[PDB]
RNA sequence: CGCUCUCUGC
RNA sequence: UGUGGCAGAGAGCG
């Protein structure tokens, strides 16, 4: 309830005219207030309308002031073009600053002007610096220098913070201002003409400079600031990537002083274990090296921190390390051009020096994880191998990129990239023909896309034709669905927390054991990911196949085969100008369904046969090897105590020993830490990577200037807990200013907090961060219900494509595969199903949104509906809320600090109940007939349609359970037994199971399962209806959990819930 | 038990290198408990064997 | 020599470390290679023509490796190993094969 | 290793307490015994399993 | 119509 | 379970 | 009407 107090000061700042007028927009959900609030927007609408000062009405209408719940606020302002330069002057009486031409190795990297690059305008491209983003850095600066104005009378802390981005602001408005501020088109793009006498790289160092120091809150924070903010308008390909290379050596040095450990079984345990940091001696000296590097590339201040902190090594100011490891990607993107990222991959050295004992042992090890992933299912026979091209047309991701393509609709063109869209035109045509796999070849070599994200390379994609995807599907969703049964695989661990993802850097470390920790991201291109890793994938699918007798799961399984075939000789389309590019590119990547297990198997079978040649010279007992794509860890526990030479020569034998089979590696072993890209672990605490770009993409999406507003505060929320903290004040204003829409070219619109938080399809924020809110009251409850009738729209291009002729004949083909006696419950139900990847094409998905907003604005200006009765969740919640009674309590603090980054108040919760001990209620559709389907079938049908189903005759659900493959003797067995009326209450308890409202930020890592929680939630148990206290027991802890992140103190609870209530909300619960 | 001919072999292959070896010395071979000592993986003997 | 994969199949597949389990296992065939067969056919030879004392360092959990041992304590004399490790092996074999 | 007469090493002094801190130094025994018991939650293994 | 080779 | 977003290995 | 993806998990819509 404090953001329209800015957002009323912010119109005030910005507008400062006579001509600009204000003009607030009320609701009230009771009728009298309600009518007076109508009659309220009336009269100043006329008064406005009549050139008469609106400032005496105000006062007599101070009921619609005190009860009232304001909407939005407009402007009537002219065009007034150029005040950014007529309010910043002021701001930038500092000197602007040069760039230096001789830093980056490449011609373009450097931040020159434009001009000496780009002459013509046709082959002027944006691409290289594209904030991608629907807000200007002039929206930025007067966000800046708003907050700077407000913040121009304080006397505290709080003013060194104004002297500080006062003094960054003055350096980065002194660069502006000695050329000016480019200006925004519709498109939110900048155009030649204006950047024609400017660097090139000024916006992104602008934007990304914004950011950084609206997260300065220290001293150490201003000379990061100042010291990267300055470099980073001239270096731009050797400063994320440098400074963030050490700290991989650094959690090597931090002694371990209290513990969290996980189980197999998935449980933290802490631990009061200590585990010294046995770093060898020549690491320094290599360390030594990139603070060279470092101080070569000119930082002075920050090198100095990272010497002066190892005097000590204390984990106290280890944070600092972190929070510069974070400091280094919110500086922007590396978005350099298509071809050299390509060739920062491309660049090959294959050899005729490498040992054979190691590719025949490498070779077998991927083919024997094969066959322990496929024995079961090629051996029993199952459905999803014998239907693998029906199951692959059913999942068709409707982004998946295969080969940009002229269609047409009837009377329309298209050029979709969307593979299931091709699928539509390719079975009309007769060219649907998957068992005829299409080579990969001079005849048809592949495009590529681009990944970015700082402080690393640009990496590739491939962007293959829709035959790969239908042969591969089967066989890798069988792969995923058993190894996430078993170790070594990220699917087994992960889904959400710690105790997950990694959880056994820390059960194995003390000082008799190591760990080897090794980054294998360039080994896409390496010479033991080509033909060895191809013809063992093809050696256990040979082996697989004469482990069955059916014959569809043969042609499957040697369409695979074929697929490994193909893709051992492959080429690459890149165009340069007027010729084309391609190249032999014989090895690995993704853009595949099979890319992230299979190099998960080839880096398991890669470590398994480096670690058997260890054994020469060590003696130790491998514990464990985790394996996820690109990273991999191994521990191993020794029979003695461990030495500095021991780790040394450990690496040196790791470097070498990868050498032999051709491979470039920075060998690192440790003790008590590992890094790799999003995470690491120091003195048994985890910290994180905050490298998330706010005001600097990575490439363009399809939202709008609303929802932007929301990523970019989800990713503010995240980056916060994570430990980089940007003003919120900040974030609220680039809200505003990204919420507020054009109406004509001097009527502006500007909406309010209580459009912003409220649960809908247009949520953007909460009023209190790290906390979704829900509504006890009416307003919300009003809002809610208007809104939800709302979201349902409608797309007039999608209603066209679903009434042409192949989606028809696509609905009517993927049925014709399966019996042919239902036409009007699963033709209708798999269009229908379709349809919720179409929305995916983004005309589809942008004409039903600016519909959607246009229906919002609609009634934004005029008064307000009722919306007639639509149940939703506050509705619910209303009537839980009234029997509650709170008391002050006092817990007392028992449990450990693990993750420091954090604020100190949800760390005080940690620091109060406990961690996750982490809980299930379903894994998927588990309760009593999509088991069975998925048995038979691989089909999905809505619960809705189950729903339904289940309500009509026994007769045509045994119809269609035989139409979906399944014998007669089953089906009479299930209506005998009478399981049709338990499945309408488990259809309905997975109803209210599918509230997925206990992971948003904060809700992710707290424990609910904790005893000291619990004895506050004094809530007496009345039986027989689990769905209701299971709810209430929920709700009451989220009340306190609230309340205790918002105020810090903490509350009991106690509900006498009357049974006239229970049985009164039990008909709501299982609706909606 | 079924590498049984082949150590064997590798019994009497090791036992004439050491002898026809122990022929080219001329400084007596005395037995003597050494300060430090070379390691001897068993891996590797598993590996010979 | 023998090639490798051909040993690590029959080992692997028949002695089946996979399906024991019962720890955080990641058991795996710990060095079978070659470049450590005519390591140990040098070591053992020069440390008996030198009468260079040599040491033994394992695993116990890895019973192959002593099942590997007693081969050499069988072929190879007794005072040629340092009392401790000889006798942590021979206690290593008792304690697990024999008794 | 072998190790050779030529060397040597200290005993530690491990004479039991002549104090007798457990009878009425009542403020010195709970810290000794906390420090410990502190020790050996360091060195008690976690449930791995 | 045009394409460029490398092996 | 179908789509957008968050990052994740790519 | 000019186009940048595979799978893991967490939110928001059916």
């Amino acid at each position: 309830g404090k953001y329209n107090l800015i957002l009323s000061e912010y119109l005030s700042f910005i507008y400062n005219s006579q001509s600009a007028v204000q003009i607030p927009i009320y609701y009230s959900s009771n009728s009298e207030l309600e009518n007076r609030c109508i009659e309220f927007h009336s009269k100043c609408l006329e008064n406005s309308k009549n050139g008469l000062s609106l400032k005496k009405l105000f006062v007599e209408y101070s009921d619609v002031i005190e009860n009232a719940t304001l909407l939005s606020i407009l402007s009537y302002s002219y065009d007034k073009y150029n005040a950014v330069e007529r309010k910043l002057v002021k701001y930038a009486k500092g000197k602007p600053l040069e760039a230096d031409l001789t830093v980056n190795e490449l011609d373009y990297e450097n931040n020159k002007i434009t001009s000496e690059l780009f002459p013509t305008a046709e082959e002027y491209t944006d691409l290289l610096m594209d904030p991608a983003i629907l807000t200007s850095l002039s929206s930025n600066l007067n966000a800046v220098m708003f907050w700077l104005e407000k913040h121009e009378n304080d006397v505290a802390e709080k003013l060194k913070i104004y002297k500080r981005r006062l003094d960054l602001f003055t350096i980065v408005a002194s660069t502006v201002n000695k050329y000016g501020v480019p200006r925004h088109n519709a498109k939110y793009r900048y155009e030649y003409e204006v950047m024609k006498d400017k660097p090139y790289y000024l916006v992104t160092w602008a934007n990304s400079s914004i950011e950084m120091l609206m997260s300065v809150f220290s001293h150490e924070d201003y000379l990061i600031a100042r010291e990267l903010i300055v470099l980073s308008y001239s270096n731009r390909s050797t400063l994320a990537k440098l400074v963030s290379s050490p700290m991989s050596i650094l959690v090597a040095l931090v002694d371990i002083n209290g513990t969290f450990i996980t189980n197999e079984e998935l449980e933290l345990e802490f631990s009061n274990k200590y585990v010294r940091a046995i770093v060898p001696d020549q690491t320094f000296d290599e360390l030594k090296q990139m603070l060279d590097n470092m101080r070569k590339a000119g930082l002075t201040d920050i090198p100095k921190m990272i010497q002066d902190w190892l005097v000590d090594c204390s984990i106290e100011k280890f944070p600092l390390m972190a929070k510069i490891y974070s400091w280094s990607f919110h500086v922007g993107f590396r978005k350099q051009k298509m071809l050299d990222a390509a060739l920062d991959q491309l660049k090959t050295e294959y050899t005729e020096d490498v040992d054979d004992e190691m590719y025949r042992e490498y070779t077998m090890l991927i083919r024997d994880e094969v066959v322990k992933m496929l024995e079961e299912p090629v051996k029993h026979d199952d459905h999803l191998l014998q239907d693998s091209e029906l199951a692959g047309l059913l999942s068709m991701s409707s982004a998946s990129n295969g080969e940009s393509r002229q269609l047409k609709f009837g009377r329309k063109t298209i050029f979709s990239t969307k593979k299931n869209m091709h699928v539509m035109d390719d079975m009309a045509n007769g060219r649907y023909t998957p068992g005829i796999i299409p080579p990969v070849n001079v005849d048809k070599p592949i495009p590529l896309g681009r990944r970015d994200v700082p402080g690393r390379r640009t990496r590739i994609i491939f962007i293959l034709p829709y035959e790969y995807f239908i042969a591969q599907h089967a066989v890798v969703e069988k792969m995923l669905i058993y190894a996430k049964h078993t170790r070594e695989y990220a699917e087994f661990y992960s889904q959400s927390n710690q105790l997950l993802s990694y959880g056994d850097v820390t059960r194995f470390l003390s000082n008799n054991s190591m760990v080897l920790y090794t980054d294998v991201s360039q080994w896409d291109s390496s010479q033991h990911n080509t033909q060895p890793f191809r013809k063992g994938i093809i050696m256990g699918l040979d082996m697989l196949a004469n482990m069955t007798n059916d014959a569809r799961v043969i042609q499957t399984l040697n369409l695979y085969k074929q697929t490994q075939i193909n893709l051992m000789d492959s080429y690459v389309q890149i165009p340069d100008g007027n010729v084309i590019k391609k190249i032999q590119y014989g090895a690995v990547a993704s853009g595949e369904k099979q890319t992230k297990a299979a190099n998960s198997i080839a880096n398991l079978a890669l470590i398994k046969t480096v670690l058997s040649r260890i054994s020469n010279k060590y003696s130790f007992a491998t514990k464990i090897i985790r394996v996820d794509g690109d990273d991999n860890y191994a521990v191993l526990q020794f029979n003695t105590e461990v030495t500095k030479q021991m780790v040394q020569d450990v690496s040196n034998d790791v470097r070498e020993t990868y050498a032999r089979m051709n491979t470039k590696v920075k060998a690192l072993v440790s003790t008590v830490g590992i890094e790799i890209a999003k995470r690491y672990i120091a003195g048994g605490k985890i910290f994180f990577r905050a490298g998330i770009n706010l005001l600097n993409n990575e490439k363009k999406g399809q939202s709008t200037q609303w929802d932007q507003a929301a990523v970019l505060y989800s990713n503010y929320i995240v980056n916060r807990l994570r430990g980089f903290e940007t003003d919120r004040e900040f974030i609220l204003t680039k809200i505003m200013q990204m919420t507020s829409v054009a109406i004509t070219g001097s009527l502006r619109l500007f909406p309010s907090e209580r459009v912003l938080t409220t649960n809908s399809t247009f949520k953007v924020f909460d009023s209190e961060d790290f906390i979704i809110e829900y509504g006890t009251t009416d307003d919300e409850v009003y809002i809610q219900r208007a809104f939800m009738s709302l979201s349902s729209q409608k797309s007039g291009i999608a209603d066209e494509i679903a009434a042409s002729s192949t989606f028809k004949n696509y609905v009517s083909r993927l049925s014709e595969q399966l019996l042919f006696s239902k036409n009007n419950i699963v033709s209708r139900g798999i269009a229908l199903t379709e349809k919720a990847k179409l929305n995916s094409y983004a005309p589809i998905s942008l004409e039903k949104r600016r519909a959607q907003i246009s229906a919002l604005l609609t009634m934004l200006q005029k008064p307000v509906t009722f919306k007639s009765s639509k149940i939703t969740i506050n509705d619910i919640l209303r009537d839980i809320k009234p029997f509650f009674t709170v008391n002050e309590a006092h817990l007392p603090i028992q449990y450990q600090k693990f993750m420091p980054t954090l604020p100190d108040n949800v760390q005080y919760i940690i620091q109060c109940i406990g961690s996750r001990t982490y809980q299930i209620e379903d894994d998927g559709s588990k309760s009593a007939i999509s088991r069975l389907i998925s048995k038979y079938s691989v089909y999905k049908p809505s619960i809705e349609e189950l729903y339904k189903v289940i309500s009509l005759h026994e007769n045509e659900i045994q119809l269609y359970l035989i139409s979906l493959g399944i014998p007669k003797i089953d089906a009479d067995t299930y209506v005998g037994s009478k399981i049709y009326s338990q499945d309408k209450y488990r259809i309905l308890e997975s109803y209210v199971y599918n509230l997925l409202s206990i992971n948003y930020g904060c809700y992710q890592l707290f424990d609910f399962n904790s005893p000291d929680l619990e004895k506050l939630i004094r809530i007496p148990f009345k039986g027989k209806i689990p769905a209701v206290t299971f709810i209430l027991h929920l709700y009451a802890k989220l009340e306190v959990i609230n309340h205790a992140i918002k105020n810090g103190s903490w509350i009991s609870l106690f509900c006498n819930y009357p049974k006239s209530e229970m049985i009164k909300l039990w008909k709501k619960m299982w609706n909606i | 038990s079924n590498r049984l001919g082949q150590l064997v072999d590798l019994t009497r292959l090791l036992a004439y290198n050491y002898e026809t070896l122990m022929a080219c010395i001329t400084m007596n071979m005395q037995h003597v408990q050494t300060l430090t000592t070379e390691k001897l993986q068993l891996t590797s003997v598993t590996s010979l064997c | 020599l023998v090639s490798t994969e051909a040993q690590i199949q029959k080992m692997s597949q028949d002695l089946q470390l996979e399906a024991l389990t019962i720890q955080s296992e990641t058991q795996f065939l710990t060095g079978i290679n070659s470049q450590a067969a005519n390591d140990c056919f040098k070591t053992l030879i020069a440390a008996m023509l030198s009468q260079r004392t040599m040491s033994l360092d394992f695993v116990t959990t890895n019973y192959m490796s002593l099942i590997s041992g007693m081969w050499l304590l069988t072929v190879v004399p007794n005072d040629m190993f340092i009392r401790e490790s000889l006798v942590a092996c021979q206690l290593a074999i008792i304690n697990t094969i024999i008794y | 290793r072998n190790l050779p007469s030529t060397a040597r090493y200290i005993r530690p002094n491990l004479l039991q307490d002549r104090l007798n801190l457990h009878d009425n130094f009542e403020s010195l025994w709970d810290t000794i015994t906390t420090s410990n018991y502190i020790l050996a939650r360091s060195v008690v293994p976690d449930l791995k399993e | 119509v045009q394409y460029e080779i490398l092996q």
